[PDB]
């Protein structure tokens, strides 16, 4: 089974947050779809969810400004967020939930089966900015003897998330890509950094993949060695 | 409501830790929690469901147990990957208001010492040409996660211009952080040297950087 969030990932404040979420492979016991959200630094937080019937529950906390349709032709299922707050940003997750009866009575059981990748959500007036991306070459410093540090810096954008791969995936044994800093301008930068054997800087190129889906922007940065 | 967790947890490679899920007489009374995990930058891993059944492809030293208002799950033989956030779960009577507990961040001890290695890398060629200039110290491959960074120019001491992350696990289950130094051109090319001067443990690694040659 798999679960994909679909969607903004930067709201102004007093807007209306939608979601979709696609769902490929459900089997039997795939009953209902439910949503949940975790913002940064609190625990997870239940919103509501929607089963094959069409009966909706929602976090009675939150009912006031919830919203869960379904559209079990296309398979997808959507979420509204109305009058969006700062409160509001946080990671939303589209989940499967499954309903198995312990019976000896109707005692029923409830848990997340699959959880979706999670969509980052950001609400704020600033606008969305691309990364400038530049390498961070090596040098005769940056060198171990044997092996060697290279890496792409991911400078000024908004909002949150980037991903860096290298080699369009072909190498990531070493690799390590930091969280981001929120600079005083309220922009985001982040570092990519693998490790590499010293020998092959000459045979082998080093290609840094940024994406920045919140731009719909895509940057192949090649890293050459310091002559 | 919320199900009161405790706020970490601690335990040592190869040992068995617990964690608690306390709750009142309608959520876990009726008593069917759910356990889930969350590793940062991974989608949440459903590990007990039903109080004492293991999910899909949970290995057996996960276990599930409850007793009243409060279910437990243990974790027996820690490795470093089971360093994570643990979440107990339970329907509120009705089963379609699902409460998530408080959350429990699990700390795996006992991982053998490592002291940091520091590359600190100038502003390149491309950022320079363009107004900006970005001094980058890169903190790997170091145990515990308890470092401090300082920043000099010409050995004096710079607290302007500097971002640090706090650190995180990678790989190898060791820790890395990094910190940034924001200058002008003319800054960069104004003093002799920079340095990222990285504490850990009592001792001290500094990188130094150059304008003048690299």
């Amino acid at each position: 089974v798999q679960l994909r969030e679909s969607g903004p990932s930067l709201v102004k404040p007093s807007q209306t947050l939608s979601l979709t979420c696609t769902a490929s492979g459900l089997t039997l016991s795939d009953k209902a779809v439910g949503w949940v959200r975790q913002a940064p630094g609190k625990a997870l937080e239940w919103l509501g969810s929607i089963d094959t019937s069409g009966n909706t529950g929602y976090n009675p906390g939150l009912k006031s400004r919830l919203t869960i349709t379904k559209d079990s032709s296309k398979s997808q299922v959507s979420l509204s967020v109305s009058s969006v707050t700062t409160e509001d940003s946080a990671t939303y997750y589209c989940t499967t939930v499954h309903q198995q009866t312990r019976n000896k009575v109707y005692t029923y059981e409830l848990h997340v089966d699959t959880w979706g990748q999670g969509l980052l959500v950001t609400v704020s007036s600033a606008s969305t900015k691309g990364p400038s991306v530049f390498p961070l070459a090596p040098s005769s410093k940056s060198t171990s003897g044997g092996t060697a540090a290279l890496g792409c810096l991911v400078k000024d954008y908004f909002p949150e998330p980037v991903t860096v791969s290298w080699n369009s995936c072909a190498l990531t044994s070493g690799v390590h890509t930091f969280p981001a800093v929120l600079q005083s301008s309220g922009l985001y930068s982040l570092s990519s950094v693998v490790t590499v054997p010293s020998s092959s800087l000459g045979t082998q190129t080093y290609i840094c993949n940024v994406n920045h889906k919140p731009s719909n922007t895509k940057v192949d940065k090649r890293v050459e060695p310091k002559s | 409501a919320v199900l009161n967790q405790p706020s970490s947890v601690s335990g040592s490679l190869g040992q068995r830790v617990s964690i608690t899920c306390s709750g009142s007489s309608s959520n876990v009374g009726n008593g069917y929690v759910s356990w889930y995990q969350l590793i940062p930058g991974s989608a949440p891993r459903t590990l007990i469901y039903g109080d004492t059944s293991r999910a899909s492809g949970v290995p057996d030293r996960f276990s599930g147990s409850r007793s009243g208002n409060t279910a437990t799950l243990t974790i027996s033989s820690l490795q470093a990957e089971d360093e994570a956030d643990y979440f107990c779960a339970s329907a509120e009577d009705s089963s379609s208001n699902a409460v998530f507990g408080s959350g429990t961040t699990l700390t795996v001890l006992g991982q053998p010492k490592a002291a940091p290695s520091v590359t600190l890398f100038p502003p390149s060629s491309e950022e320079l040409q363009a107004n900006k200039a970005t001094l980058v110290c890169l903190i790997s491959d170091f145990y515990p996660g308890a470092v401090t960074v300082a920043w000099k120019a010409d050995s004096s001491p710079v607290k302007a211009g500097v971002e640090t992350t706090t650190p995180s696990k990678q790989s190898n289950n060791k820790y890395a952080a990094s910190s940034y130094l924001s200058l002008t051109p003319e800054q960069w090319k104004s003093h002799r040297s920079y340095s990222c001067q990285v504490t850990h443990e009592g001792s001290t690694v500094e990188k130094t950087v150059a304008p003048t040659e690299c």
